[PDB]
């Protein structure tokens, strides 16, 4: 049984523009382990990321936090890339501060 | 500290 | 029957490249090997799951590395052996790891300094005193293997081309014939005794037999005396 | 590495070991005896208190010590006894020290008697043979070159239930015979 | 009462690309302290919360050892695996297993869980009353009884009544500042026009601790379950949560809406609504 990630896309701090930050992306809810995540500023890798200790939950589903520092603008934009055997095309999220 | 686990 | 350790005994010198064999109980997992000395615990050295050590903190160096390729049978390789590695090297097996371990009967292991003062032993049956068959009716033998070196002996006795543990015993160890070192010849006797009805019908039969451990044709002859191979070295006595 | 115990035959052995380290899952009993193997029974960290057989095995996990008691020892329970602790529930056996066991026989006809032994073949050796003899006797070491001892040793007869302890005298001297052989140990006088 | 301290074990083939790998975490309550990874460079037990780091070495080079043995046995057991079933050695497969001890306000173990998958399927589990298993499968049943036989529930009813137990206490206290502390949410509620027709209200919890609540979104004062909405509750990054709820609605029936936030930390199960 394989099961498909759920990706929650958000920042630590409520986002006030210009101040330094974490941008998350919280995977969660897969199987296998095996997972590609990229955090994209307007659509390229952003390259400091790091990650959480990979863990299970009480049905042995999978989860991880994608997570890197920035200052959120107006203008940019940021998105969770989520690569999965469940996927057939990598899944793109777009951030909203309003989640 | 952890468990060390058995075979099977 | 078990966990076979083999070879039960090896003898060599200095530098030499010993190598341990042990089999132990089918669907075991866990392998351990221990090795202990004279009156002493067995201390630990490396521990099997499967196919590969997922403990090695025993093993004392570099010299010491084991195997286990298809995951049963273990080998434990010791190389530029040496006095000090001198011991009794023992292989158990669990189902899991930990709890029960079913140790293999060992593999008593000397290094000495040189193959020159290997002896294997004289044999000597001693006939039974009348002052004994009358004050008590029995037979008492003894037997003493004398001058032999290092301490790798069993002493086994046969009446009449038969074994038997009943009425024989031996000392637990042999004891030091100049006994100022460590290199010392060794001295080791055993008893068994019959009823005087045994030992006075004449046609009965008496073997002390007396198994040396020493060298086999991987060892090295720059000798004139005879060269002291594994063998045994017994002596006989008859009724009267 | 807690003294040998000599015990009688049907009186009880009371084994003691400690171990040091930090818990143990479980601590085993283990029973080494001649050139042989090693040997087995098992009390959990969470029990304090198991009986097998004629064993009984307890567990003070505050002084981190046990106690092995055999009941009515016999002849066969002639071995050392050893400890084994699992150290962190992480598997690897930890063997202590131990404990010579030496269950002996209480002979009830002591016959305290040395004899000369002549070697089948040869004028040889004289060989002392100090048999008989009573199981709280003890022979002792010889101070002189010449002069070596095996120490006692018990001999079982099974057809015809008897049971007897002997030490052994040689030497190549003529300055020695029998009354002389046993003139360090303490001794029950009788048959030269 | 009911702190616990859990560990989490992952291990996994990868025919084809490199040797199995095993990976293993450890966490009191919901703040994770340990970590182990095969795969690195020489694998070494590490710290992840700041409260553990002032153990002695001991500390260090002994779940080191349990590790290195966790790991192969893993290798191992992947191997059996294959065998109680007919698989191939050329697919991947996993091993997870978690187990974990429950103390009571006293410190007594309460409850303690040892529980085994494989492939994502449940495969063995020990039971409430320390010493049966629960088997899944046939080839769990085999386990079952090769588990019986070495008593192998009692292996594990020692230490968890025993080392786990222990250990917890000897963390707790230090890392009390940290782990006997409840982070209360600080919640907040937001205004979301889909239309005039209709529109949407959300109920923010921000940096809280444990990772427990409950965001109801009571329509009157009732919990209009199926017409709300919630996320799983997710990590800050520090070691706090944060989870929110919303629902649609038409306009102008604000107030009435009152949100039920319940947490450790909170003296009384805080209802909010909010406007301008």
């Amino acid at each position: 049984i394989q099961r498909t990630p759920k990706i929650q896309v958000y920042s630590r701090h409520p986002a006030e523009n210009g101040k330094s930050n974490f941008l998350n992306c919280y995977v969660s809810g897969f199987h296998p382990s095996d997972i590609e995540v990229d955090l994209l500023k307007n659509g390229e890798r952003i390259e400091k990321v790091e990650h959480s200790d990979l863990s299970f939950s009480k049905d042995w589903s999978f989860y991880l936090l994608y997570y890197t520092e920035f200052t959120p603008t107006e203008k940019d934009e940021y998105a969770c890339r989520v690569n999965h055997v469940t996927l057939s095309q990598p899944k793109i999220v777009k951030w909203d501060r309003d989640m | 500290t952890a468990f060390t686990i058995p075979s099977i | 029957a078990g966990v076979s350790q083999t070879p039960s005994n090896k003898v060599t010198e200095k530098g030499k490249y010993v190598e341990l064999r042990c089999d132990p109980i089918s669907g075991h997992t866990a392998l351990y090997w221990y090795r202990q000395s004279l009156g002493q615990g067995p201390e630990f050295l490396i521990y099997f799951q499967g196919t590969g050590a997922a403990d090695d903190s025993g093993l004392p160096n570099d010299r010491f590395f084991a195997v286990r390729p298809e995951g049963s049978v273990s080998t434990l390789k010791i190389q530029r052996t040496e006095r000090g590695d001198s011991a009794v090297y023992l292989c158990a097996s669990s189902l899991t790891g930990g709890g029960e371990l079913f140790f293999g009967e060992g593999s008593r292991l000397t290094v000495l300094e040189d193959l020159k003062n290997v002896f294997p032993p004289e044999v000597a049956v001693f006939e039974p005193s009348e002052a004994e068959i009358s004050h008590t009716q029995k037979a008492t033998l003894v037997c003493l293997a004398t001058g032999f070196y290092p301490d790798h002996v069993e002493l086994s006795w046969w009446v009449n081309g038969k074994e038997v543990h009943s009425g024989v015993c031996t000392d637990p160890q042999p004891l030091k014939e100049q006994p100022a070192l460590n290199d010392s010849r060794y001295a080791l006797s055993s008893r068994l005794r019959v009823s005087a009805t045994f030992w006075q019908d004449p046609r009965n039969h008496f073997r002390c037999q007396v198994q040396f451990y020493g060298l086999s044709e991987n060892d090295e002859w720059t000798q004139d005396r005879a060269k002291p191979v594994t063998q045994i070295v017994s002596a006989e006595a008859w009724g009267r | 590495d807690p003294q040998a115990l000599s015990i009688q035959e049907g009186e009880n052995a009371t084994m003691n070991c400690s171990y040091k380290t930090s818990i143990n899952n479980l601590q085993w009993y283990r029973q080494n005896s001649g050139r042989g193997l090693v040997h087995l029974i098992l009390i959990r960290s969470n029990e304090r208190e198991k009986h097998s057989g004629r064993l009984r095995v307890t567990l003070d996990t505050s002084k981190k010590s046990s106690s092995l008691l055999i009941t009515a020892s016999r002849a066969a329970d002639t071995a050392s006894y050893f400890c084994a602790t699992d150290d962190d529930s992480a598997r690897q056996l930890t063997f202590g020290s131990g404990t010579q066991l030496t269950v002996l026989p209480d002979i009830q006809n002591p016959d305290p008697a040395v004899y000369q032994l002549r070697d089948s073949k040869s004028s040889d050796k004289s060989v002392c043979l100090f048999t008989d003899f009573d199981s709280q006797t003890n022979v002792s070491q010889s101070k002189d070159s010449d002069v070596y001892i095996t120490d006692k040793c018990v001999l079982d007869m099974r057809s015809m239930d008897f049971k007897s302890n002997s030490a052994v005298a040689w030497s190549n001297k003529s300055d020695f015979a029998c009354a002389n052989a046993f003139n360090n140990s303490i001794i029950p006088e009788d048959t030269f | 009462g009911s702190h616990s301290m859990r560990y989490f074990y992952t291990a996994m083939s990868r025919p084809g690309r490199g040797e199995p790998r095993f990976i293993a975490v450890g966490y009191v309550d919901d703040t994770q302290f340990v970590r182990f990874d095969s795969d690195a460079a020489s694998p070494r037990t590490e710290p992840r919360a700041p409260w553990i780091e002032q153990e002695g070495p001991e500390y260090w080079d002994r779940n080191t050892q349990i590790f290195k043995t966790n790991t192969q046995t893993y290798r191992e057991n992947l191997r059996i695996a294959l065998r109680y079933y007919n698989q191939s050695e050329a697919g991947s497969h996993t091993w997870q297993t978690m187990y974990g001890c429950d103390v009571g306000p006293d410190g007594r173990l309460l409850r303690g869980h040892n529980q085994y998958a494989y492939d994502g399927k449940d495969y063995i589990a020990l039971n409430e009353d320390l010493s049966s298993w629960t088997a899944a499968d046939t080839a769990a049943q085999i386990t079952q009884r090769k588990w019986e036989a070495a008593r192998e529930a009692e292996q594990l009813r020692a230490y968890l009544e025993g080392l786990c137990v222990e250990w917890l206490r000897r963390h707790l206290e230090n890392g009390k500042e940290t782990l006997q502390r409840a982070d209360p949410p600080k919640t907040h509620v937001t205004h979301h026009p889909v239309s005039d027709h209709e529109a949407t209200l959300r109920c923010w919890a921000l940096g809280f601790y444990p990772a427990e609540i409950t965001l109801t979104w009571q329509r009157d004062g009732e919990d209009q379950t199926q017409d709300t909405e919630l996320v799983e509750t997710r990590p800050a990054g520090d070691r706090t949560f944060q989870k929110w709820a919303a629902v649609v609605v038409p306009s102008g029936e604000e107030q009435r809406y009152t949100c039920h936030v319940q947490h450790e930390g909170l003296p009384k199960p805080l209802t909010l609504r909010w406007e301008p």
